[PDB]
C-alpha cells in the first residue's frame, strides 16, 4: 500500500518533469531561429550601411 | 594630451603612408572582390533563416496531424468500453494541440 | 546517446539541406522556368489545332 | 501456462521492433539519396550561376 | 557553481566538435547498422526462448 502510494507521487513528479523537458527542446528550437534571424540583421545594417573606416 | 597629440602625429604619417601604397586600379577592385564575397556568405545566412521558416510548417503540420488520430483513437476506445484508453488519448491530443499553436505564432 | 537520437539527428539534417536548397534557390532566382513552361503548354496545344486543320 | 503468456508477449515487442528498424533502413537510403540530390544541387547554383568569383 | 558551469561549457563545446564530425552520409548507414547488431542479439534470445518452449 505505501509502495504503490510511493510509484504515483513518483510517476506525477516524472510526469510533469518531462512536460517541462519537452517545453525546454521546443524552446530552444524557437531561441536558435531567433539568434540566427538577430545575426544576419546586424550584418544586413553593417552591409547596407557605411560604419567603421 | 601632448603624448596624445604625438600619437596622433604616428597615426597621421601612418595613414599618409598606406596612402603612397593605394595603387589605382587594384584596391578599387579589391573593394569589389570584398563586397562580392560579403554579399554570398550574408545572403547564405538569410537563407537559411528562411529555412526555418519552411521547418516551422513541417512542424505544425505534423503535430496536428497525430493530434486528430489521437482523438478518432478515443472514439474506437468509447465503443469498446475502455475509459483509461480514451482518456490518456485525448491528454496526448491537448499536448499535441497546445504545442501547434505555439508553432503557429512562432511562424 | 541512441541509434534512436542519431536517426533524427541525421534526418534534420538532409531535411535542413532540402530547405537550404530551396532557400538558394531564391537567393540565385526563383521561377525562370514556371514562365517559360506555361508557354510551352500554351504553344503545345495551340500548334496541335494549328498542325490539325 | 507461464510460458505461453509471457512468450507471447515477447514475440510482440520482437515484432515491433522488427518494424522500427526497417523503417529507418528504407528511410535511410531515401534520406541519403535526396541529401546528394540537395548537396549537388546547391553546388550546382553556387558554382554555375553564382556571385562573387 | 563555477566548476560545474565551465563543464556545462566544456560539454557544450564537445557535443559541437562531434556535431561536426558527423557526416550523414555515414552516420545515418551507421546507425542503421547498429540497430541491426542490437538486433541480431534480440534474436538469439528469443532463438534460445523458443527451443526452450519447445
Amino acid at each position: 500500500a505505501q509502495q504503490r502510494t510511493m510509484s504515483e507521487n513518483l510517476r506525477r513528479n516524472l510526469a510533469a518533469l518531462e512536460a517541462k523537458i519537452s517545453e525546454a527542446k521546443t524552446k530552444k528550437n524557437m531561441l536558435q531561429a531567433r539568434a540566427k534571424a538577430a545575426k544576419a540583421n546586424a550584418e544586413l545594417q553593417q552591409t547596407l550601411g557605411g560604419l567603421g573606416t | 594630451a601632448l603624448f596624445d597629440r604625438l600619437g596622433r602625429v604616428v597615426r597621421a604619417n601612418l595613414n599618409d603612408l598606406v596612402s603612397k601604397a593605394e595603387d589605382p586600379e587594384k584596391v578599387l577592385e579589391q573593394a569589389v572582390i570584398d563586397m562580392q564575397e560579403d554579399l554570398v556568405q550574408l545572403r547564405q545566412a538569410v537563407a537559411r533563416t528562411i529555412a526555418e521558416e519552411k521547418r516551422t510548417e513541417q512542424r505544425l503540420n505534423q503535430d496536428t496531424q497525430e493530434a486528430k488520430k489521437w482523438e478518432d483513437r478515443a472514439k474506437l476506445a468509447l465503443t469498446n468500453g475502455e475509459e483509461n484508453l480514451a482518456r490518456e488519448a485525448l491528454a496526448r491530443k491537448k499536448s499535441l494541440t497546445d504545442t501547434a499553436a505555439a508553432y503557429q505564432t512562432q511562424l | 546517446s541512441s541509434a534512436t537520437s542519431a536517426f533524427e539527428r541525421m534526418e534534420n539534417k538532409v531535411l535542413d539541406m532540402e530547405a537550404t536548397s530551396q532557400a538558394a534557390g531564391e537567393l540565385a532566382g526563383f521561377g525562370i522556368e514556371n514562365q517559360f513552361a506555361q508557354l510551352e503548354a500554351s504553344s503545345g496545344v495551340e500548334d496541335e489545332l494549328a498542325a490539325l486543320k
